[PDB]
């Protein structure tokens, strides 16, 4: 159906020319029907996708483009932010997109709320979630558009080793 | 979504203006409806806005005597512990400070996630109503308890550390101890061994740190003894091995004092009580109980589900009322932000799915 | 790694298993050697009192190794304290304003639910 520039993905990425192959083979592992691209199905067939509490964040965090399947060069993209030849700042990014469903930059109230509730389930109740939520956007909002930019976020987790968190040791 | 729970109330987001903090009827004086729901509403104050009303306070209180001599009617209240939204109930219940004379025997902050609302809002109390509130020292208006536990962690988060020390000054002002109605000596902890006449109380330097050792020491941090009212051995005071310091003192040590000072009770807090209060054995001169606990902070840490009262003494008699806690806020631990909290356990999620794709 | 002191025992038969959700009452507190009799136990850092009983699934990894395989030697209803040295807890990189490096955790704990079934 498509066609890519092997040579482009590798530039535009961590990644060397190796590893971009090593990435294709599992690619085309994850990618069951032949398709060329990963349908949804095929993330969640994935047990330990389908159990894991972020497992649609994840996905639709590849899914750069929002089509509602993921194409290899989405595939690298996605993986590329946690290389250990990676920076700070993009891995910051990774972090800042699990919040901001809507991908427009901004982490609002209620964003912030769902991503946290599919991580902690009945252990807080939503009264008490909603309020450290909102006390949180009350210390991050430094221009009081009640929402969270991206200088918003970096500046709340500086104390976190993020890069730690967003590194994968072997490719 | 923009939000998901509409039914929990949003904080106050934004610092009041100066045109807000300030009272319409006394523009010398903080308008305390407004700071009294905007703490309600877990609000901030600008840096400035707190200082200045701390250091009011301060003004205030070092001016006042280390002995305290007030009359009835008043309301006697315990501890709090920076359980501001029980503060409110303990006000309902004890009567409106516009029309009601109240004295605290101290340990406003720690424990409790909303100390320096509690400190902020009785601070200002006291800056309206300097001649019918009075406000004493407890063990822990000091910095060594306020290092150990959360009040530092506290203004560090909310205000600044230039806070917590106008904070740490002005408690060094808090008088020591009362006489109320000329009847009895009130005070956060207990007797001493150094505590002889009321003359003791008034020679103390109190305007520093509370010392390891001494009478300064023993009138926060003394308790009665266990077995208060049915000792064996004849002791007045042995050493408290459950503070570490200061000491336990006995019934006789209680009746010694009373009758030497004319005294009819020593009313004292410090000790959670379940029913909020404890009545110790009365003395064979008058038939006043010697000693009254009084304990302010209804469910205790979110934990013991006590009982609070406070101590309403008018035309002689002295009625406890007792409360029930009210529900607060919630914070994460050390008050940590939500992003910090679910980040690392957010890089485990990530990472375990990104393994199993590629593994 | 890990001690468990039990203080009450639970029923002796029900025990939790990999991949059981648990459900748990704790205080968690860092080590404080000053203190035995306290059972070791310093400053409070968190609690189940102040917010609700804890749930994870157990056996997986998704919590501290010392719970991991400590709460599988537990039975429904027992109350113990867990004595958690910290390359069995967040080791050297700790909890960012919470907990320090390389520290000890002493956890009271209560094993109140294993799936359906409650102490
Ligand atoms: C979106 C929210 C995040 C999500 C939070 C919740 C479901 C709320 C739940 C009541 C946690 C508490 O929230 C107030 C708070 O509990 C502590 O105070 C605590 O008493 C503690 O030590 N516990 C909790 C009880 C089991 C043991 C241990 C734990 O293993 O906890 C686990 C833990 C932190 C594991 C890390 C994960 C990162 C790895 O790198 C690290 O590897 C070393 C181990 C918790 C249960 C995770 O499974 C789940 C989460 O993290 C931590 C000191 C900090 C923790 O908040 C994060
Ligand atoms: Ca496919
Ligand atoms: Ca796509
Ligand atoms: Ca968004
Ligand atoms: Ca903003
Ligand atoms: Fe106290
Ligand atoms: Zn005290």
């Amino acid at each position: 159906m498509s066609s890519q520039v092997l040579n482009d993905i590798v530039s535009g990425s961590n990644f060397d020319h190796e590893e971009v192959d090593r990435l294709w083979k599992r690619f085309m592992k994850l990618d069951r029907d032949k398709s060329g691209t990963i349908e949804r199905d095929e993330f969640l067939s994935l047990p330990q996708v389908s159990s894991n509490p972020l497992s649609t964040r994840m996905i639709a965090i590849f899914d750069e483009d929002g089509g509602g399947d993921v194409d290899f060069q989405e595939f690298v993209s996605g993986l590329s932010a946690f290389s250990s030849k990676g920076n700070k700042e993009e891995k910051l990014r990774f972090a800042f997109k699990v919040y901001d469903i809507d991908r427009d930059g901004f982490i609002s109230n209620g964003e912030l709320f769902i991503v946290l509730k599919m991580m902690v389930g009945s252990n807080l109740k939503d009264m008490q979630l909603q309020q450290i939520v909102d006390k949180t956007i009350m210390e991050a909002d430094l221009d009081g558009d009640g929402r969270i930019s991206f200088e918003e976020f970096t500046r709340m987790v500086e104390n976190t080793d993020v890069s730690m968190s967003m590194t994968l040791d072997q490719f | 979504l923009e939000r998901v729970c509409k039914e929990v109330q949003a904080p106050a987001f934004h610092t009041p203006t100066n045109e807000q903090f300030w009272s319409p009827v006394d523009p010398s004086k903080p308008n305390l409806a407004f700071l009294k729901q905007h703490f309600y509403r877990e609000g901030r104050l600008t840096e400035d806005q707190a200082l200045w009303i701390i250091q009011a306070g301060t003004e205030l209180l070092r001016a006042e005597p280390n002995l305290l001599e007030m009359d009835a009617p008043i309301t006697v209240c315990g501890d709090v512990h920076g359980q501001y939204y029980d503060l409110m109930k303990l006000f309902e219940v004890g009567g409106d400070p516009a029309e009601t004379r109240y004295l605290f025997l101290g340990d406003y902050v720690d424990r409790g996630y909303f100390s320096i609302e509690c400190v902020l809002y009785l601070w200002a109390l006291k800056i309206w109503y300097p001649n019918t509130l009075w406000l004493l020292r407890g063990n822990h208006e000091c910095r060594h308890l306020t290092d150990y536990f959360t009040f530092k962690l506290e203004c560090k988060h909310k205000y600044s550390e230039k806070v917590y020390d106008a904070c740490m000054e002005s408690f060094c002002a808090l008088p020591l101890a009362a006489i109320m109605n000329k009847q009895f000596l009130c005070i956060h902890g207990g007797l001493s061994p150094e505590l002889h006449t009321l003359e003791d109380i008034k020679s103390i330097d109190r305007f520093r740190e509370p010392p390891t050792h001494g009478l300064m020491c023993d009138i926060l941090w003394a308790d009665p003894l266990e077995d208060f009212g049915t000792e064996k051995t004849g002791e007045y005071f042995v050493h408290n091995n459950v503070r570490g310091c200061s000491f336990f003192f006995s019934y006789p040590a209680a009746c010694a004092f009373l009758e030497k000072n004319n005294l009819l009770s020593i009313i004292r807090a410090h000790e959670a009580q379940d029913a909020g209060y404890r009545m110790y054995q009365k003395t064979r001169t008058t038939g006043f109980p010697s000693v009254m606990t009084i304990f302010s902070a209804p469910n205790y840490l979110d934990v013991y589900n006590n009982k609070a009262a406070v101590l309403k003494y008018e035309n002689n008699v002295m009625n406890i009322r007792q409360f029930n806690c009210t529900p607060h806020p919630y914070w994460l631990p050390n008050f940590m932000d939500v992003f910090t909290w679910s980040l690392p356990f957010v890089g485990e999620k990530i990472t375990d799915m990104l393994i199993a794709i590629l593994n | 790694g890990v001690t468990k002191k039990i203080l009450k025992e639970g029923n002796g038969v029900d025990k939790p298993v990999k991949g059981d959700d648990i459900v748990m009452n704790y205080r968690g507190c860092l080590y404080d050697s000053s203190k035995p009799s306290e059972h070791f136990m310093g400053r409070k850092f968190d609690s189940t009192e102040e917010r609700g009983e804890f749930k994870t699934k157990i056996g997986i990894g998704v919590v501290i190794r010392g719970w991991d395989e400590a709460v599988l030697q537990m039975s429904l209803g027992e109350k113990s304290i867990l004595t958690i040295t910290d390359d069995y807890a967040y080791g050297a990189r700790g909890f960012p304003g919470l907990i320090p490096p390389h520290a000890t955790l002493v956890f009271e704990v209560e094993l109140k639910g294993i799936n359906s079934k409650r102490a």
